[PDB]
């Protein structure tokens, strides 16, 4: 029946309810982070010159 | 979150009237065709009534043709379908469905046995 | 994987005598196929090649113009004619698969050998012809060539092979770096353009024989002197 | 009683949402609006790799960045050497209804499957130098719309019968089910440490699973309609979904909820494809306008169009090391971008 | 002097219509597959006839004999054969193509052969030249003719009106009695779907009836009055040149068959105009 | 490039080859997609998936009878659609129509063409010749309805008009519906489909000669 579908579905958002979480602002620091670090290194991002190119 | 909570059902003698309202939230009213949907007492879901996104375009199943206006308020995201002159095998629970996608006609789904956007329905019994 | 060659015998000077090599085991059709010589107290020599499907055909400058080859697909048969015989065509000819895709391992297998009896390029200077060895004392195996083996796109054209004494040539390392399937760890290969060497960290009793080293940059494919290894 | 779990139902999800409401300080744009403009993105086609005779479903890159693996519904998978448009293998395939592929890492394997609810595994590497099917992994009861390899012996497969699975591949059995989506899983994306992995469903939501453990971690709604494409963030602590409603949303896992929409006005049909750049500063989707956009992800102004594709663009990757992008399209061709 | 009004603008007009026709294939992409490679390849052979025609007018009217250099007027009058010829054999080729794709549409065929379409072209277009060739001396042949320009004649009238007459009016036939055939097979009733395919098959077979109709009777007259000097004044001018305007009017109706029939050309000429 | 590059290309030249090949083989046979219900009896029609293949006329039927928004998706080359309704039972009748707005309409299939085969006429015919159940009931238009045994052949007219407006409602002449009438017992069921999907490529290549 629908009973046991009820009961699995109250579960399993009773245990992601109890989770931590952090602020927003924070996430959005470390992906600014993460970016800003591994722009250099980004051959979409800065192209790289045609000698490095291995697609010429 | 897509949701659609249906409410006025209820009970009325055969011949009477109703009034069906769905208030839906999670998603832009507008650019979706709406359907009406009812699970008969040991039948499959039935396809009722809909309305394109507009109102322009109105459809209804030759059963309740004459006897159910469907209508619909994109400015307060809600759904109805008025009833006149309920029949005895009128009684179901009616379910308020939503098209899969946005800006397209074609409604696939809408009275599958496990669909996403439909609602948890109410029980309209005569 | 399973090559065997028959043939082979006494043949008189300026004779004819075709070779045939049988294939089974493997997808023979995918498979380019080559023929290698080694003269008696020699090394090996690279004779013919025939692409798959045979589209394309190569001969050793000294076979040109005598020897044929050719394949037999769905009978996965691949044949050497050889017309006009002299006293230098006596030695062990080995059949050779070699497929050539991005990655691919060619050279990884080798026939059995048949023997026969009668009567500009790449020059692979391997100097060194025998060393002394001892079981567990690591050995590096030297090779030059007179022309940069390392191509444009970065793949420096170096082969390495073994023969054990009394058996056909087994690859140990393509392309210089590479280490060929079923080959133990202890092997490396190393060198940049013209000096190359060939490392093994530990010597088993399984690693003496001579060592052959072989550019595969130009279709005249040429061969070291080799070095043998002994206890 | 059934109204009662409705209710306690219902009382959660308002928590869970009011928890998320104030984890929420300040919006990712806000954060970003100080950012310099990425500025115009030109990509050109570098390579057009030619040879299949009908749509294209499905691409993966290899990890040495050169190789590729495309699958088509000609029942053909053509392993392409992007470099020269050499193509190193051509499979043929049982089913010619074939809607994923994957490449190992090690390169040893791909996977596909489609229609069939069967992932087969072939062995690139073997001594007959044949591509052979190496193991037939069946049990999903619907239509298998991704597979993502995790070594040579695992892999995860997300299927249309709402479940997604790991396998193990040498004895073929279903290691781990996961549960909980009440639509098709239409894609997955496998986290860069391979603990966990995020799935895309047909119900408007994405969910977090655990491999080792086999429960949902975290559940992630916002979108509208179905959503069609999930890639993670380079960093493994966010991922972005591509849905229906013509639009493209970026979630974290830490905050467990939204943080930006990739979104136009005059983008209307849904995104087929999502992935990141290396860096995570660019964010390339695949639309049914047969274009594929380039958005800053952490600005949401689109950067560039890789227009070139005359049909509907139905995969699109990224190479390990960004050097390029490769999309395929319904019109049987696939593009190599820089 | 007024008969130049209609020269000038039928000119005009096949000029006009072949730009835009090769200003769609350039521009637009949906009109740019192997079937419109024909088409354009008429385009350009028309665009050459036209303007190698319209030098003759200018120079040779009213007390002006020569213009152009020796060289000249041997390269315009080589590049004006082979533009008829490559008009002619295109046309031919066109027709045959169209009964391949409707008399025999099973036999489905073009994925990649754009190559195969476009040697073929090249092929149509190096003919041309060839049958151009015996046009390298002068007018032609200036005198000690009678023999040499008789056979001339006679080859150059099979060549270029008999053979690819013949050609285009029986695959012409043959399509026209197929679609009229095959209008039966539509659902017919039921309209909206049925009665439309019906009527455009019946307007595709008129179409092409009057195709070859509007062939024959433009290209008749000039060959006619070259046939004739061949063999052998106010009404002889107006003869003569009411018989060259006939025979290129032709080159005029080529775009216009194919805005009159597809629809998306008529859109397509709509928008760039 | 070198050897190993040089012999790399030639493999893959044949490849090409051998994928040209296979193409031109596959291309000479005609996809289907068999999309009717329960109750229809579209097996028996002509005599995971359930894939079946006919020749008539030297031309190959290739059939895929899947056993859904998503999945049809990759039948959008396919020739044609075979959709089969069962016109003698009118409880599901509207069921049939709205299945078969639902795949005329779709944004995938909105180029292919449907040839619509109404089952089990002689089921039909025989319901109105009992005169126990009546259209009029689950359809309020029959009653009103007259045709352009007569009860039969207007039983027969409505319901096939009800599929044809559904199909001529939208579509703009980009594709067309084929109704048919079936009684499974009918052999020449692979016949009508091989006209219709004539008929449908003769106007694809109209359609794409810039002659429509
Ligand atoms: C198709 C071939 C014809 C013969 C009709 C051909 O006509 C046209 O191609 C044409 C195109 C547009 C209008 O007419 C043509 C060819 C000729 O050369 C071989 C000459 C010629 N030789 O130098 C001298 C005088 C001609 N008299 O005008 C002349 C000529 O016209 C009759």
């Amino acid at each position: 029946a629908s009973i046991a579908q009820a009961r699995k579905l109250v579960e399993q958002l009773k245990m992601e309810a109890n989770i931590d979480r952090i602020k927003v602002s924070k996430a959005a620091a470390d992906l600014m982070a993460y970016c800003e670090a591994h722009a250099k290194e980004d051959p979409l991002l800065t192209p790289v010159p045609a000698s490095e190119n291995p697609f010429r | 979150q897509v949701q659609l909570q249906e409410s006025g059902g209820g009970l009325v003698q055969p011949g009477g009237s109703l009034r069906l309202s769905c208030a839906a939230s999670g998603f832009t009213f507008s650019n979706y065709k709406m359907n009406w949907v009812r699970q008969a007492p040991g039948k499959g879901l039935e396809w009722v009534s809909d309305i394109s996104q507009s109102g322009a375009s109105i459809s209804y199943t030759g059963s309740v043709k004459g006897r159910f206006t469907i209508s619909r308020d994109n400015a307060k995201n809600t759904l109805y379908l008025q009833m006149n002159s309920l029949k005895p095998e009128d009684t179901a629970v009616y379910y308020c469905a939503r098209c899969p996608a946005p800006f397209t006609r074609d409604c696939f789904d809408v009275t599958s046995t496990t669909y996403a956007y439909r609602g948890q329905g109410t029980q309209v019994t005569v | 994987v399973q090559l065997v060659e028959s043939g082979g015998g006494l043949v008189q000077p300026g004779g004819s005598r075709k070779l045939s090599c049988s294939a089974s085991g493997f997808a023979f059709s995918s498979f380019g196929m080559h023929w290698v010589r080694q003269a008696p107290e020699k090394g090996l020599e690279w004779v013919a090649y025939i692409s798959s499907g045979s589209g394309t055909i190569y001969y050793a400058d000294t076979v040109k113009g005598r020897f044929t080859i050719s394949r037999d697909d769905p009978k996965n048969t691949l044949f050497l004619q050889m017309t006009s015989l002299r006293s230098e065509d006596t030695a062990m000819y080995y059949c050779v698969r070699s497929i050539y895709y991005y990655g691919s391992s060619p050279f990884d297998f080798w026939g059995q050998g048949t023997t026969l009896t009668v009567s500009s390029d790449i020059v692979m200077t391997q100097a060194t012809s025998s060393v002394p060895v001892t079981p567990g004392e690591s050995v590096s195996i030297s090779c030059r060539s007179s022309k940069s083996l390392l191509h444009s796109n970065g793949n420096t054209y170096l082969y390495w092979f073994l023969q054990r004494p009394g058996q056909s040539p087994q690859l140990l390392i393509y392309r210089m770096s590479n280490l060929a399937s079923g080959v133990p760890d202890r092997f490396s290969g190393s060198g940049s353009g013209t000096a190359f060497t060939l490392t093994i960290s530990r010597l088993e009793a399984e690693d003496v024989g001579v060592y052959y080293c072989m550019q595969h940059l130009e279709y005249p494919l040429t061969f070291g002197a080799g070095t043998k290894l002994e206890l | 009683e059934l109204d009662q779990l409705r209710q306690e139902a219902e009382q959660l999800k308002n928590q869970i949402r009011d928890a998320r409401k104030a984890c929420a300080d300040a919006t990712l744009s806000q954060i970003t609006n100080n950012i310099d403009p990425v500025g115009r993105i030109q990509m050109r086609t570098r390579r057009t790799l030619r040879g299949h005779l009908a749509k294209i479903y499905a691409m993966h890159w290899g990890t040495d960045s050169r190789l590729l693996v495309s699958a088509s519904q000609d029942g053909k998978l053509i392993i392409w050497d992007s470099y020269t448009t050499n193509k190193v293998h051509a499979i043929p395939l049982r089913s010619s209804w074939v809607m994923t592929c994957a490449y190992a890492p090690s390169g040893n394997y791909v996977a596909c499957g489609g229609l069939d609810n069967i992932c087969s595994i072939y062995n690139l590497k073997t001594r007959e130098g044949n591509v052979r099917v190496s193991r037939e992994l069946a049990g999903h009861t619907g239509y298998l719309s991704c597979c993502r390899f995790l070594d040579d012996n695992q892999i995860v497969t997300s299927s249309g019968d709402t479940t997604c699975a790991l396998w193990d591949i040498e004895t073929g059995q279903q290691t781990t089910t996961f549960t909980g989506h009440t639509g098709d899983v239409m894609s997955l994306s496998l986290a860069p440490d391979t603990r966990l992995f995020v799935s895309g469903a047909c119900d408007a939501s994405a969910k977090l699973w655990d491999v080792r453990e086999g429960m949902c971690r975290q559940t992630f709604t916002g979108h509208e309609s179905d959503i069609n494409a999930i890639c993670f963030f380079p960093n493994g602590n966010a991922f972005a979904t591509g849905s229906d409603d013509a639009t493209c949303r970026l979630f974290d896992l830490r905050a467990d909820q939204e943080l930006m929409t990739y979104s136009h006005d005059n983008i209307i049909c849904g995104i087929t494809s999502v992935s990141f750049s290396k860096s995570g500063r660019l964010l390339l989707a695949g639309y049914d306008d047969f274009n594929c956009n380039v958005w800053d992800a952490l600005k949401a102004d689109r950067a560039g169009v890789l227009a070139g594709h005359d049909n509907r663009v139905s995969c699109l990757g990224v190479t390990d090391d960004g050097m390029a992008v490769a999309t395929g399209s319904w019109d049987s061709f696939l593009k190599i971008w820089n | 002097c007024a008969i130049y009004i209609t020269y000038a603008v039928i000119i005009s007009v096949g000029i006009l219509g072949n730009a835009i026709l090769i200003k769609v294939f350039f521009k637009t992409k949906s009109m740019q597959t192997v079937p419109n490679i024909f088409i354009t390849s008429l385009a350009f052979g028309d665009l050459l006839l036209l303007l190698t025609c319209v030098p003759v007018d200018a120079t040779h009217y009213l007390a002006e004999g020569w213009l152009f250099g020796r060289i000249g007027c041997k390269v315009l009058s080589f590049i004006r054969l082979t533009s008829v010829g490559v008009s002619v054999f295109t046309l031919t080729i066109l027709s045959a193509d169209r009964y391949k794709a409707v008399v025999k549409p099973l036999e489905r065929q073009p994925s990649n052969a754009i190559l195969k379409t476009c040697v073929k072209a090249g092929c149509v277009w190096i003919v041309s030249m060839i049958f151009a060739l015996p046009e390298a001396i002068f007018t032609s042949y200036p005198v000690s003719k009678k023999l040499l320009q008789e056979i001339h004649s006679l080859l150059c009238f099979l060549v270029f009106y008999i053979i690819p007459l013949s050609i285009i009016s029986v695959y012409y036939s043959l399509i026209a009695r197929t679609l009229y055939k095959s209008t039966l097979n539509i659902p017919t009733e039921e309209q909206s779907h049925a009665r439309k395919q019906i009527e455009s098959r019946k307007r595709i077979a008129r179409t092409v009836l009057v195709l070859v109709a509007l062939f024959a009777l433009c290209w008749l007259p000039n060959h006619l009055l070259y046939l004739y000097h061949s063999f052998t004044s106010a009404m002889h001018f107006i003869f003569t040149i009411f018989s060259r305007v006939l025979a290129f009017s032709n080159s005029c109706v080529n775009p216009f068959a194919l805005y009159w029939l597809s629809k998306s050309f008529q859109k397509h000429f709509k928008a760039q105009l | 490039v070198s050897a190993e590059d040089k012999a790399a290309a030639e493999r893959s030249k044949m490849i090409d080859k051998n994928l040209r090949e296979d193409g031109e083989k596959a291309r000479r046979t005609l996809r289907l997609l068999l999309l009717g219900a329960d109750n229809s009896g579209k097996s028996t029609i002509v005599k995971g998936i359930f894939e079946t293949k006919f020749q008539v006329d030297k031309v190959n039927f290739h059939m895929f009878d899947v056993g859904r928004r998503k999945w049809i998706q990759c039948f959008n080359d396919v020739t044609a659609i075979i959709f089969v309704v069962d016109s003698s039972d009118y409880n599901r009748l509207q069921e049939a129509l709205n299945d078969f707005k639902s795949i005329w309409n779709n944004r995938w299939l909105r180029t292919i063409s449907v040839i619509l085969f109404l089952n089990k006429q002689d089921l039909l015919a025989e319901k109105v010749l009992a005169g126990k159940s009546k259209i009029e009931d689950y359809f309020p238009e029959f009653a009103r309805y007259t045709t352009p045994d007569p009860r039969v052949t207007r039983a027969k007219y409505f319901i096939r008009k009800e599929f044809v407006d559904i199909s001529t409602a939208s579509g703009d002449g980009r594709h067309i519906c084929y109704p048919h009438f079936t009684c499974a017992v009918d052999t020449e069921n692979a016949r009508r489909i091989f006209n219709d999907c004539k008929d449908i490529i003769l106007q694809m290549n109209l359609r794409e000669y810039n002659l429509v």
